[PDB]
RNA sequence: GGAAUACUGCCAGCUGGGACUGAGGACUGCGACGUAAGUCAAGGAUGCUGGCAUAAUGGUUAUAUGCCGCCCGUCUUGAAACACGGACCAAGGAGUCUAACGUCUAUGCGAGUGUUUGGGUGUAAAACCCAUACGCGUAAUGAAAGUGAACGUAGGUUGGGGCCUCGCAAGAGGUGCACAAUCGACCGAUCCUGAUGUCUUCGGAUGGAUUUGAGUAAGAGCAUAGCUGUUGGGACCCGAAAG
RNA sequence: AAGCUCGUAUCAGUUUUAUGAGGUAAAGCGAAAACUUUAAAUAUGUAAGAAGUCCUUGUUUGAACGUGGACAUUUGAAUGAAGAGCUUUUAGUGGGCCAUUUUUGGUAAGC
RNA sequence: GCCCUGAAAAUGGAUGGCGCUCAAGCGUGUUACCUAUACUCUACCGUCAGGGUUGAUAUGAUGCCCUGACGAGUAGGCAGG
């Protein structure tokens, strides 16, 4: 039995590049992001000292949680929440927004919450649920050769080059967003509000868009 | 679909645990079919005559080949001539055996037929006629 | 409007006496007075065929598969085009996308407020 | 004019109290802290200390206390209750045997197969051995007389598990089992055509057009055993008026 | 299931697009309400590539029909994904209440 | 908008009971708390699915091992005891 330092030698040097590369990805991610959201501000400001309106773009990625037990639902609603993944009630997936998905998030209305979610969320999501799908069997992330030699095809290599995929709607959304198996959430820790929820939002329930307190339901549903 | 034989034959057991060793360990498709074949039940085996084999062997490109039929090889007298070639089978009966080691031929087993190609090189395998019966 | 055996019309009668009123099938038959259609129903959760017989008045040609065969020219000429450069052509459609960021002006156009209105 | 605070949001900021769990069993992996060997909270709990060694813990059992639970079986798929059976106990008590066909699986031999009506022998209703016959299968079709299966490498085209060749792959090319689709060839039935000729009416050469059959187009069957299906025998068991 | 030929990137109680159908104004505006110029849906059918495109043109140039090569997988919208099709036959079943949503017809009121 | 009348008999009785009047009633807003065989995390049993293992000598190859998702049921079906 040969190879018996070399090959330790070998792949403790091939793994000090791979970690020097992922710092450097990561650390450009974070100016990229602060300097969008500063200049964001500044923008809005500008508006404002010119005597104007600055609109923003519209929100590209919704997170949808299913709310409502498995009983009693038409076949048309059922169908919905298959195609999105949401098999049982306290599941979780992400959603692109189209003009093809609206319908959709708008025909399964009553029985689901959803929102925009952010960048805290996403990333606290991710690293406390994220479970891949790996030819089966919903493994554990735990570790970034399971993410790399399953999604480096599409440059992905690393966990926050998962999380910059989702939460910029890049080119491979679709392939890194199959790849994560459902979320499971737990029943909110706090509660709900809401005595009861099968109401609208807006009218004093849960189930429909609430836009933006999807972060504090799912930060307490984790 | 099936995963292990009906039958109770211990020699066939043997057959079927060395075969599965191969096709775990060698990644040849071969092996994967050979395993296949012994699982069938006996209404899916039909006998592959002998004059089958020379009508097989006179296609352009088979002359050392050798021919592996998962059956039974049975004799024919409608044919007068044979080539000298080398088959292996689970049995053959007496008329067909008698006739390929008088013709010059070899008469193997399936095992020696491993032993002499682990991936089945240099082979090829022929299948009876289904349905000529109900 | 003469038509064949095998074409594809839809209903539309120009009152009272039964409703398919915009279904679509194949002209399996043309006789001199009449044309014959087929059309599969959902009788429960199969399809089944109806054989119905119009008349010629109560049918015309349709138009149901005239975007394909166009867009089918348009991708042969932005191949073409494609081949004949190296060029990113992108032919597949997109489904419609949300807006992006846009400033607005109040120069000439001054926000006036209104409150709804009683009874 | 210059600050402050509130509400909303973020921190890979710090830091106390409580409860449940401790699966795995030599090493291997990803990390971190160190100039350094080494160390660690990093692929699942260890360290220190006390009491007891027995009815103390635990199991069984009787009762008490808190909450829960309408009498079993059957038949009507509901007031779903009605209605019918049940005083108690022991023993008995109901899909079995056969004949004839059919699917499926195992075994033997395989263009064959089948010893056991009978004969020979026997350590004697066992075991061993055997001649001639016979059935099924290897040829079909017409009402019948009757006739009765290769132009070719046993065919032509498309698809096809393997194998072969070139190649690292990726691919590309060759030959292609079973089976499938379509065009043809051969046998019988059917409509014509009608030769070298002959008991003067016999014979049916040759070339043709329809469909047709569980036809041919290098055989796949026979016997035994098991699980089962259908029909007939009293036929899952008891219970009734009759000629 | 008996079982064997087939998991074949093709399928789907879903949305989007093209287009028909409701045509009710409730878009919305008229040549003296008098439209159809045209919405937004409400569930309503069909279609969205390899049995496809071009070159070249022999028969009963446009109709079908034959022919000899070019055509590549971000190969022609979104979401999900491996459980559709023949043969054998083998077991049970073959007739009913409550409610909601349309539609028709109803009288003391039920229906 | 609340409140009274706005008909209804006959063994003694029913917002479930006691009782409740700036309510323990009615309309509404904000919070805190109780609680399912439902949701989350962990162990154990089985079933199904995907991978490894002939390497001798080692104790069983219808075995041994690693990973994952699952678990109602009458007529009826298949399997192990």
């Amino acid at each position: 039995a040969e190879q018996v330092a070399a090959e330790r030698a070998a792949r403790k040097a091939a793994n000090k590049e791979k970690r020097a590369i992922i710092l450097e990805r990561n650390a450009a991610y974070q100016k990229e992001y602060e300097t969008a959201e500063r200049n964001i501000i500044q923008a809005k400001r500008d508006a404002k000292a010119a005597g104007s309106y600055y609109v923003e773009a519209q929100h590209k990625l919704v997170f949808v949680v299913r709310i409502k037990g498995i009983n009693k639902i038409p076949p048309k609603p059922r169908k919905v929440l298959q195609l999105l993944r949401l098999t049982r009630i306290n599941s979780g997936t992400f959603v692109k927004v189209t003009k093809a998905t609206l319908e959709l998030l708008k025909l399964i209305e009553p029985y689901v919450a959803y929102g925009y979610p952010s960048y805290s969320t996403i990333r606290q999501l991710v690293y406390k649920r994220g479970f891949g799908k790996i030819n089966k069997q919903r493994v554990p992330l735990s570790d970034n050769a399971i993410i790399e030699a399953n999604l480096g095809k599409y440059g992905i290599l690393s966990i926050d080059d998962l999380i910059h995929e989702i939460i910029t709607v890049g080119p491979h959304f679709k392939q890194a967003n199959n790849f994560l198996w459902p979320f499971k959430l737990s029943n909110p820790s706090g509660g709900w509000g809401v005595p009861r929820k099968f109401k609208h939002f807006i009218q004093g329930g849960s189930f429909g868009n609430r836009e933006e307190f999807i972060n504090k339901l799912v930060k307490s549903m984790n | 679909h099936r995963t292990a034989p009906k039958s109770d034959n211990v020699y066939l057991k043997l057959l079927v645990k060395l075969y599965t060793f191969l096709a775990r360990r060698t990644d040849a498709p071969f092996n994967k079919v050979v395993l296949k074949a012994l699982f069938l039940s006996k209404i899916n085996r039909p006998p592959v005559s002998v004059s089958r084999i020379a009508r097989a062997l006179k296609q352009e490109g088979a002359a050392n080949k050798t021919v592996v039929v998962v059956g039974t090889v049975t004799d024919d007298a409608r044919i007068f001539e044979f080539p000298k070639t080398t088959v292996a089978a689970l049995r053959f009966t007496a008329g067909a055996r008698a006739k390929i080691v008088k013709a010059g031929g070899e008469c193997i087993t399936l095992d020696q037929l491993a032993v002499r190609a682990p991936k089945g090189q240099n082979t090829l395998i022929l299948r009876g006629p289904r349905n000529s019966r109900e | 409007k003469v038509y064949k055996v095998g074409d594809i019309v839809d209903i539309k009668a120009n009152m009272p006496h039964k409703f398919y009123q915009g279904k679509t099938g194949v002209v399996y038959n043309v006789t001199k007075s009449s044309v014959g259609v087929i059309i599969n129903k959902m009788v429960g959760n199969r399809y089944l065929e109806k054989r119905l017989n119009l008349r010629v008045e109560h049918i015309k040609h349709s138009k149901c598969r005239q975007e394909f065969l166009e867009r089918v020219k348009a991708n042969a000429a932005k191949r073409a085009e494609a081949k004949a450069q190296g060029v990113a052509v992108q032919l597949k459609r997109q489904p419609a996308q949300p807006r992006e960021s846009r400033i607005v002006s109040t120069e000439g156009n001054v926000p006036q407020t209104l409150a709804p209105v009683p009874y």
